[PDB]
DNA sequence: AACGGCGCCCGAACAGGGACTG
DNA sequence: CAGTCCCTGTTCGGGCGCCG
C-alpha cells in the first residue's frame, strides 16, 4: 500500500558488477538460513544470470552478540545512487552529536524491510551466495525492500523514521537523534541510569510500529586527540638532535612558525651519534618556543563539508596505533591514537580492523561522513583476513599504502 | 506450431542501439557439409531448430569439430559478432570442483546429460538474432535456412543460463533427498550417498526420471556406476582420488610454444604432486616474443625439467576430506623464491599439495614470502573446504615474532606451529634501534648529473676518514645505495650510518634478503657480515652535522 | 576458426612519490 | 611553483594448463 521512491543512478554509471569472494562454512550456512527466511516473508526473490549485476555478501557478529547478521557490501552500489542520498533526501547531521555525554547506536535496519524497493531498481541490489567448493553454482538473489547497508534505504525511509521518532522527540526536547545507514545515534547529558532508561523507552516506542536489543555505547565528551609532542630528556646526544631537526622540519609543513636554526647548529662538525651534546641558551629557547606552537591551533584549519573525509593510520608497535583525519593534507581535522585494543600484542589485522571501525563511528558522529582509509598493510594480507574481525554494519571506503617510518611524527 | 518445453525460458535482451549478426557464411571442407545436414535434420524433427524465411535478415557462420573420444561430431556457432551485441551476464560459475574437498561417501553415481545446451529452450523474442544456412553442397544448393530454439553451442549466455536452469530443476529433487549430495558442474552430475548400493540405485533412477519431466535425458554411455568414475578430469576411487595420466612432451628440440605448455602441465600436476618447480622453465619465456622460436634448455632449466619427470614416475594420490579431523597445512622452502605445501589431516594423507613462487616486489626476504603463501593457501582453503588449516612453518616463533611486532605494516599469520625441517626461514640481520657507543660514524652521500648520468658517492665520518668515489652511468638513487655500501665496506663490525636518502633507508629497513639489484645484494651480503648496524635518517639540505660535510664532497 | 569457468607466469601500460632542474 | 626523472607498485590481457 505503499507507493515506490523512483531510484536512478547517476547519470552515465551503470550498476555494480563485483565478483563474491569464497566465503566460510559457518558463513555460507549463516547466509542460506538467513536468505531462505527473506525470501519466504518475500523480501528477497531468486533472479537468474541475465541480470549482469551483482554485489557481494558476507555475515558478521556484532560485539557480544552469537547471532549472525546479513552485510551487503553495498559500497559500490552507493557511489551510484550518491546524487539521490546527499542531493534529493539527504539527512542533516546535528553538531550536538559529538557534545552529548552518552551516545547509544541502535541498529534500525529491520525497519527498512517493511518498505517496497522501486522495480525498475531491484536489479541493481542482485547477489551470489557461493557454495563450498563450488559444489553449486551462485544462488542468485534480488532485494524487494529497502535493503540494508544501501544509503538509499535511510533516505526513502527518513519520512516515516520522522513520524515515528516525532512523539519521542517531543517528549524529550534535550535529546538529540541521527541516523546513519542502519544505525540511530541517539545521545542525551543523562546519566547512565536516566540514559539508558530513556533508550528503552525509545526501543518500546519503535515495537509499537532481530538486533534492537542491543545499544553500543559511546562517551565523545571523554574523545582525546593526540597532538605532536617533543621528548624531554635531561641529557641530548647527536642522535637525539638529529631525530628532532628531523620531527621539527617535517612539523613545519603543518606550523609554519617551527625553527631549527639553534638546534642545528649544535652539530656543526661531523660528531659521533652518541656524543653528549648540551643544550645551548639559544637552544633552550628555541625548543621552548617550538613546544608551544605544538599547542597553539593549527591555522585554517576547518571543516568543509563538500570534500571526503581522509583517514591516515600508522602501526607504532606494541599495540599502540596512531591516525589522522584530514580534507587536505596537514589540515588535519582530528589526531587521535588507539592502544591495548582487541588483538594486542597478536594480532595485527585484528587490531587494525578495531581501529578503522572506531576511526569510521568517530566521523559519523562528529562530521557524518565516513573517511576514505590509507590502511599500512598489504592488499593480500587485508582482503584475506579483514571480514573475520568486522562488526559494523557499514563498510568504509580504504587504499593500501606503504610508507616506511624515516622519523615518528605522531608518536616518539 | 513447436511445443514449448517444461523449462522455464530466461528473457534475453540485447545492447540498445544494435541490432542482430549479418556475417557471411565461411567456405568449408565437404566433410563438415555431410555432418550438419544431418543435425539440422535431426533437430527439426524433434522441434530444437525450426526454418526460417526471407524474413529474417540476419546470418551466421557455423562450423563442426569432432568430440573427445566419441564418434559423433560437435557442431559450433561463431556467435563472435552476436556475442559483442548481446546482453552481459553474470555468470554463476564461481569455480572449480576439487576431489580434495569431496567427503567420503559410501555409493558415487556420477552423470551426464546428454544434448545439454540442446535441451534448454531460448527466449521466445531472442531466436530470431540466431539465423544461420546450410548449403546441402559446397557450391550447388543454396540450402534452406534455420534458427534456434534452444541454447547454441558458441553462444556467450549458452553457459550462465544451462547453469541456472539446471539448478532450478534440482532444486525440487535436493530438498526431498537432502542427504544426498549433488555436484553439478555444467552438464555433468556427480551424485553420492551413504545409502547401501541397492537403494542408491533406487534415488539415482528417481533423480533420472525427475530431469526426464523437464526433456533432460541421461544415457547409459555416460552413465558411471563402477570405480573409478572420470570425474572432472580425475580417477576418483573409493577411498582416494589422483590426477589422471599426465603426458611430458620430450622433444629433442624446444621452441617457446612448446614450454608454454610444459610449464602447464607441470602446474597442473602441482595439485597432488609434491615438489614440483616450474622457475627455471618459465624463466626462459621472457623477452623473446616469438612462439615459434626455439630456445635453448639452460643447465639450471634442464636439471629442474629432470627432477620433476622423477616426481612424476612414482604414483600418487590424494584423499578425501573429513570434517572430523582438522585441517593441516605444511610448507617447506625450496630455494630462490620458491615454495611448495601440503595439505593433509593425517599425516603423510595428502589432500592436495602445490606451490607458490611469485616474486612480488625488487627486494624482499623470506619471511615475506612466507606470509605470501599462507595466504595463498588460507584463500585457496576457504575455497575448496570452507575453513583454514592449522599450518606448520619452517620458522622459529621469536623469528615471525622479532619480524611482525617490529614491521611498518599489518602483517599476520593464523594459527601455526613450529616445524623444525630445514632450511629453516630466518632473518638474516637486525638493524639496531639506537646508535652503537664506539662505533664510527659514517655519514653517507651520493649525487648524479640528470643529464650527463655521471655521479659521486662518498661519506666523512668522526674519526676523520674519508671517500668520494666517481661514477659514470648512474642515478641519484644507485649513488646513494653505493655511499652506504662504501660505508659498509670500509667500517668495522659496528658502524653507524647517517643518510638522507630515503630512498635507500626504506629498502634497508625492510630486512631485505633478495633483490633484482646487484647493488642491494651486495649491500645485503655486507649487512650480513656487520655484528652491529644502525641506519639513521636526517632531512638533506639543512645543514645537519656530517651530512652537510659530506653534501659538498658528492656535489 | 566458438562460449563460459578457475589457476600459473609473462610483459606492456599506467599510477604515484621523492627529488632535481627551469 | 611545474615538469621531468627514477623507481616501484598495481592492473590487465594473453600465453598455457584444466573443466564442461
Ligand atoms: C566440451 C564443450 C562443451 N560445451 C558445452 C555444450 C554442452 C555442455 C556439455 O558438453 P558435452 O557433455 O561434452 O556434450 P553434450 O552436449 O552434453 O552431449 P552429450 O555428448 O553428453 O550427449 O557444455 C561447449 O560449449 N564447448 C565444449 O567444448
Ligand atoms: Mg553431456
Ligand atoms: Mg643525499
Amino acid at each position: 500500500p505503499i507507493e515506490t521512491v523512483p531510484v536512478k543512478l547517476k547519470p552515465g554509471m551503470d550498476g555494480p558488477k563485483v565478483k563474491q569472494w569464497p566465503l566460510t562454512e559457518e558463513k555460507i550456512k549463516a547466509l542460506v538460513e538467513i536468505c531462505t527466511e527473506m525470501e519466504k516473508e518475500g523480501k528477497i526473490s531468486k533472479i537468474g544470470p541475465e541480470n549482469p549485476y551483482n554485489t557481494p555478501v558476507f555475515a558478521i557478529k556484532k560485539k557480544d552478540s552469537t547471532k549472525w547478521r546479513k552485510l551487503v557490501d553495498f559500497r559500490e552500489l552507493n557511489k551510484r545512487t550518491q546524487d539521490f542520498w546527499e542531493v534529493q533526501l539527504g539527512i542533516p547531521h546535528p553538531a550536538g552529536l559529538k557534545k552529548k555525554k552518552s551516545v547509544t547506536v541502535l541498529d534500525v535496519g529491520d525497519a527498512y524491510f517493511s518498505v517496497p524497493l522501486d522495480e525498475d531498481f531491484r536489479k541493481y541490489t542482485a547477489f551470489t551466495i557461493p557454495s563450498i567448493n563450488n559444489e553449486t553454482p551462485g544462488i542468485r538473489y534480488q532485494y524487494n525492500v529497502l535493503p540494508q547497508g544501501w544509503k538509499g534505504s535511510p533516505a526513502i525511509f527518513q519520512s516515516s523514521m520522522t513520524k515515528i521518532l516525532e512523539p519521542f522527540k517531543k517528549q524529550n526536547p534535550d535529546i538529540v537523534i541521527y541516523q546513519y545507514m542502519d544505525d540511530l545515534y541517539v545521545g542525551s547529558d543523562l546519566e547512565i541510569g536516566q540514559h539508558r532508561t530513556k533508550i528503552e523507552e525509545l526501543r518500546q516506542h519503535l515495537l509499537r510500529w532481530p538486533f534492537l536489543w542491543m545499544g553500543y555505547e559511546l562517551h565523545p565528551d571523554k574523545w582525546t586527540v593526540q597532538p605532536i609532542v617533543l621528548p624531554e630528556k635531561d641529557s641530548w646526544t647527536v642522535n637525539d638532535i638529529q631525530k628532532l631537526v628531523g620531527k621539527l622540519n617535517w612539523a613545519s609543513q603543518i606550523y609554519p612558525g617551527i625553527k631549527v636554526r639553534q638546534l642545528s647548529k649544535l652539530l656543526r662538525g661531523t660528531k659521533a651519534l652518541t656524543e653528549v651534546i648540551p643544550l645551548t641558551e639559544e637552544a633552550e629557547l628555541e625548543l621552548a618556543e617550538n613546544r608551544e606552537i605544538l599547542k597553539e591551533p593549527v591555522h585554517g584549519v576547518y571543516y568543509d563539508p563538500s570534500k571526503d573525509l581522509i583517514a591516515e593510520i600508522q602501526k607504532q608497535g606494541q599495540g599502540q596505533w596512531t591516525y589522522q583525519i584530514y580534507q587536505e593534507p596537514f589540515k588535519n581535522l582530528k589526531t587521535g591514537k588507539y592502544a591495548r585494543m582487541r588483538g594486542a600484542h597478536t594480532n595485527d589485522v585484528k587490531q587494525l580492523t578495531e581501529a578503522v571501525q572506531k576511526i569510521t563511528t568517530e566521523s559519523i558522529v562528529i562530521w557524518g561522513k565516513t573517511p576514505k582509509f590509507k590502511l599500512p598493510i598489504q592488499k593480500e594480507t587485508w582482503e584475506t583476513w579483514w571480514t573475520e574481525y568486522w562488526q559494523a554494519t557499514w563498510i568504509p571506503e580504504w587504499e593500501f599504502v606503504n610508507t616506511p617510518p624515516l622519523v615518528k611524527l605522531w608518536y616518539q | 506450431m513447436v511445443p514449448i518445453s517444461p523449462i522455464e525460458t530466461v528473457p534475453v535482451k540485447l545492447k540498445p542501439g544494435m541490432d542482430g549478426p549479418k556475417v557471411k557464411q565461411w567456405p568449408l571442407t565437404e566433410e563438415k557439409i555431410k555432418a550438419l545436414v544431418e543435425i539440422c535434420t535431426e533437430m527439426e524433427k524433434e522441434g530444437k531448430i525450426s526454418k526460417i524465411g526471407p524474413e529474417n535478415p540476419y546470418n551466421t557462420p557455423v562450423f563442426a569439430c569432432k568430440k573427445k573420444d566419441s564418434t559423433k561430431w560437435r557442431k559450433l556457432v561463431d556467435f563472435r559478432e552476436l556475442n559483442k551485441r548481446t546482453q552481459d551476464f553474470w555468470e554463476v560459475q564461481l569455480g572449480i570442483p576439487h576431489p580434495a574437498g569431496l567427503k567420503k561417501k559410501k555409493s558415487v553415481t556420477v552423470l551426464d546429460v546428454g544434448d545439454a545446451y540442446f535441451s534448454v529452450p531460448l527466449d521466445e523474442d531472442f531466436r530470431k538474432y540466431t539465423a544461420f544456412t546450410i548449403p546441402s553442397i559446397n557450391n550447388e544448393t543454396p540450402g534452406i535456412r534455420y534458427q534456434y530454439n534452444v541454447l547454441p553451442q558458441g553462444w556467450k549466455g549458452s553457459p550462465a543460463i544451462f547453469q541456472s536452469s539446471m539448478t532450478k530443476i534440482l532444486e525440487p529433487f535436493k530438498k526431498q533427498n537432502p542427504d544426498i549430495v549433488i555436484y553439478q558442474y555444467m552438464d555433468d552430475l556427480y551424485v553420492g550417498s551413504d545409502l547401501e548400493i541397492g537403494q542408491h540405485r533406487t534415488k539415482i533412477e528417481e533423480l533420472r526420471q525427475h530431469l526426464l519431466r523437464w526433456g533432460l535425458t541421461t544415457p547409459d554411455k555416460k552413465h558411471q556406476k563402477e570405480p573409478p568414475f572420470l570425474w572432472m578430469g580425475y580417477e576418483l576411487h573409493p577411498d582416494k582420488w589422483t590426477v589422471q595420466p599426465i603426458v611430458l612432451p620430450e622433444k629433442d628440440s624446444w621452441t617457446v610454444n612448446d614450454i608454454q605448455k610444459l610449464v602447464g602441465k607441470l602446474n597442473w600436476a602441482s595439485q597432488i604432486y609434491p615438489g614440483i618447480k616450474v622457475r627455471q622453465l618459465s624463466k626462459l619465456l621472457r623477452g623473446t616474443k616469438a612462439l615459434t622460436e626455439v630456445i635453448p634448455l639452460t643447465e639450471e632449466a634442464e636439471l629442474e625439467l629432470a627432477e620433476n619427470r622423477e616426481i612424476l614416475k612414482e604414483p600418487v594420490h590424494g584423499v578425501y576430506y573429513d570434517p572430523s579431523k582438522d585441517l593441516i597445512a605444511e610448507i617447506q622452502k625450496q630455494g630462490q623464491g620458491q615454495w611448495t605445501y601440503q595439505i593433509y589431516q593425517e599425516p603423510f594423507k595428502n589432500l592436495k599439495t602445490g606451490k607458490y613462487a611469485r616474486m612480488r616486489g625488487a627486494h624482499t626476504n623470506d619471511v615475506k614470502q612466507l606470509t605470501e603463501a599462507v595466504q595463498k593457501i588460507t584463500t585457496e582453503s576457504i575455497v575448496i573446504w570452507g575453513k583454514t588449516p592449522k599450518f606448520k612453518l619452517p620458522i622459529q616463533k621469536e623469528t615471525w615474532e622479532t619480524w611482525w611486532t617490529e614491521y611498518w605494516q599489518a602483517t599476520w599469520i593464523p594459527e601455526w606451529e613450529f616445524v623444525n625441517t630445514p632450511p629453516l626461514v630466518k632473518l638474516w640481520y637486525q638493524l639496531e634501534k639506537e646508535p652503537i657507543v664506539g662505533a664510527e660514524t659514517f655519514y653517507v652521500d651520493g649525487a648524479a648529473n640528470r643529464e650527463t648520468k655521471l655521479g659521486k658517492a662518498g661519506y666523512v665520518t668522526n674519526k676523520g676518514r674519508q671517500k668520494v668515489v666517481p661514477l659514470t652511468n648512474t642515478t641519484n638513487q644507485k649513488t646513494e645505495l653505493q655511499a652506504i655500501y662504501l660505508a659498509l665496506q670500509d667500517s668495522g663490525l659496528e658502524v653507524n650510518i647517517v643518510t638522507d636518502s630515503q630512498y635507500a633507508l626504506g629498502i634497508i629497513q625492510a630486512q631485505p634478503d633478495k633483490s633484482e639489484s646487484e647493488l642491494v645484494n651486495q649491500i645485503i651480503e655486507q649487512l650480513i657480515k656487520k655484528e652491529k648496524v644502525y641506519l639513521a635518517w636526517v632531512p638533506a639540505h639543512k645543514g645537519i652535522g656530517g651530512n652537510e660535510q659530506v653534501d659538498k664532497l658528492v656535489s
